[PDB]
């Protein structure tokens, strides 16, 4: 299954 | 043997056009499963192997909920980027991301990874003991430091470590019959004249699994690595892959080259001559 | 004996445009046999043998037709001719141009000397600079750093009374013969 | 940086005039990824090929397996049709038995 990757803390 | 699963996802800018194109795939080991497309009829995030038609709405909603989600922050780094590098509004952009866990030989975790790519060159990645990164370059560094204080390296680690692994595991006995299986590579020769002097002599292996090879050209024993032409493995697409190696030859000369070809499911290494 | 084997208008030519490889032995033969070494060429074989004159027509050249031949007559139980030379046949115009530029400008004292940089968008390890104005002389060259993609030329010394124009083209090395559109005509201003 | 694709037509098994098979055009280590590639039964475009979804290699470069349903014959000529911005107009390659 997938991960994390939802914002906006994952943000560049 | 040992295994890996994996995570592949691809985001790019279509300017006027509106929303950008977006893609994921994931892998167990050289096997696609699961794929979403932004610009997919569906929607969804469907099913691509037999062994995991297996799961219930409960799955296909949070992979679904979860990929819209990626998709939603690459909406957001495009735009970024644009602006770490100052381009223009014009112009195409691509941000790529993979991520994975390899299981170890005995099925227990060995290794995690998580690597970020802005117009195809590295960006920023998690390093070895997943709670540190790595910059590429200068703009990459705002980035670390941004997510090294907003706890993504500690939060990440739990997924790898942790859940990953187990579902991949998971997956593993799901489609042993596949994943955990074989097939050996069928070998054979064919020859085709250049001139009347000269013909190649090309060696074949097919539809195997895993892709890793070697097929080596060798002369009286002497390795010919350098006057050989290789292909680059390509897939069957029943999973299984192919590839062969080719020399030119004098005319004549062709009973004194074998092809040698090493593999893993092949108990010995194989050598094979045009003429026995 | 031996035949000697050449194209026209020339040995290098832009895609989509015609050519014609010339073959003859000196005495007038009709045993010519043309072939590409490594890899077959189709087209040879759907020629017309009234023409096989030594005289082989490309309607207009595309990738298919790039490589290394040569040409030879007899047959080993008949004739025996040794082979042609060489000639690699090289087609142009397969990708987008690379951007050719003059550092640190392109005005020349009178005879000072230039460097010339080649910058290909695509990654590629092959750079050619031809210099234009009788058929070019092309020089070969691989790129300055690791992932260059930019090759750099040295030209001179230049002269007033003579033309500097020059053009360039990125390739793989895995292909040699497969070349890109041209980069635009760079000419040198020499300062008489 | 952009990086011109590579091409391979062939087939999921041996061909044999008789047979039916898979032809397939694997194109890889393009960058960046919008490319149109097209299958070809003597000339003229096939209506509903499918392929393989978009992912990619170690050095970020793409790759993609457009395959369809097919019968090698005497006659018939094959081919793949592949544009990329790399290059300057679509690019065709045969298939060839053997490659």
């Amino acid at each position: 299954r997938q991960a994390s990757i939802e914002l906006p803390s994952m943000a560049v | 043997g040992s295994h890996s699963m994996r995570y592949f996802f691809t985001s790019v800018s279509r300017p006027g056009r509106g929303e950008p194109r977006f893609i994921a795939v994931g892998y167990v080991d050289d096997t696609q499963f699961v794929r979403f497309d932004s610009d997919a009829a569906s929607q969804r995030m469907e099913p691509r192997a037999p062994w995991i038609e297996q799961e219930g709405p409960e799955y296909w909603d949070g992979e679904t909920r979860k990929v819209k989600a990626h998709s939603q922050t690459h909406r957001v780094d495009l735009g970024t980027l644009r602006g770490y590098y100052n381009q223009s509004e014009a112009g195409s952009h691509t941000v790529q991301r993979m991520y994975g866990c390899d299981v170890g030989s005995d099925w227990r975790f060995l290794r995690g990874y998580h690597q970020y790519a802005y117009d195809g060159k590295d960006y920023i990645a998690l390093k070895e003991d997943l709670r540190s990164w790595t910059a590429a370059d200068m703009a990459a560094q705002t980035t670390k430091h941004k997510w090294e204080a907003a706890h993504v390296a500690e939060q990440l680690r739990a997924y790898l470590e942790g859940t990953c692994v187990e579902w991949l595991r998971r997956y593993l006995e799901n489609g042993k019959e596949t994943l955990q299986r074989t097939d050996a590579p069928k070998t054979h020769m064919t020859h085709h004249a250049v001139s009347d002097h000269e013909a190649t002599l090309r060696c074949w292996a097919l539809s195997f699994y895993p892709a890793e090879i070697t097929l080596t050209w060798q002369r009286d024993g002497e390795d010919q690595t350098q006057d050989t032409e290789l292909v680059e493995t390509r897939p069957a697409g029943d999973g299984t892959f192919q590839k062969w190696a080719a020399v030119v030859v004098p005319s004549g000369q062709e009973q004194r080259y074998t092809c040698h070809v090493q593999h893993e499911g092949l108990p010995k290494p194989l050598t094979l001559r045009w003429e026995p | 004996p031996k035949p000697t084997l050449w194209a026209e208008p020339g040995s290098v030519i832009t895609q989509g445009s015609p050519v014609t490889l010339r073959c003859q032995g000196g005495q007038e033969t009709q045993e010519y046999r043309l072939y590409r070494e490594k890899k077959t060429a189709p087209w040879i074989t759907r020629i017309p043998q009234e023409l096989v004159k030594g005289q082989f027509p490309i309607p207009s050249i595309t990738w298919e037709h790039a490589g290394r031949y040569r040409c030879y007559y007899g047959s080993d139980t008949a004739g025996r001719s040794e082979s042609s030379d060489p000639l690699e046949l090289v087609v142009t115009g397969a990708y987008i141009k690379p951007t050719l530029s003059a550092q640190p400008s392109p005005v020349v004292n009178s005879g000072g000397n230039v460097t010339l940089q080649c910058d290909s968008q695509v990654a590629f390890d092959g750079f050619i600079l031809c210099k234009e104005g009788e058929h070019p002389q092309c020089l070969n060259s691989q790129p300055h750093a690791r992932g260059s993609s930019r090759a750099i030329f040295s030209v001179g010394p230049v002269s007033p009374s003579r033309r500097w124009w020059y053009r360039c083209y990125a390739y793989d090395s895995n292909s040699p013969y497969e070349w890109s559109l041209p980069s635009d005509l760079l000419e040198l201003l020499v300062l008489g | 940086i952009q990086r011109t694709p590579k091409i391979q037509v062939y087939s999921r098994h041996p061909a044999e005039n008789g047979k039916s098979n898979f032809l397939n055009c694997y194109v890889s280590g393009f960058h960046p990824s919008d490319i149109e590639v097209d299958l070809l039964k003597n000339g003229e475009r096939i209506e509903k090929v499918e392929h393989s979804d978009l992912s990619f290699s170690k050095d970020w470069s793409f790759y993609l397996l457009y395959y369809t349903e097919f019968t090698p014959t005497e006659k018939d000529e094959y081919a793949c049709r592949v544009n990329h911005v790399t290059l300057s107009q679509p690019k065709i390659v045969k298939w060839d038995r053997d490659m």
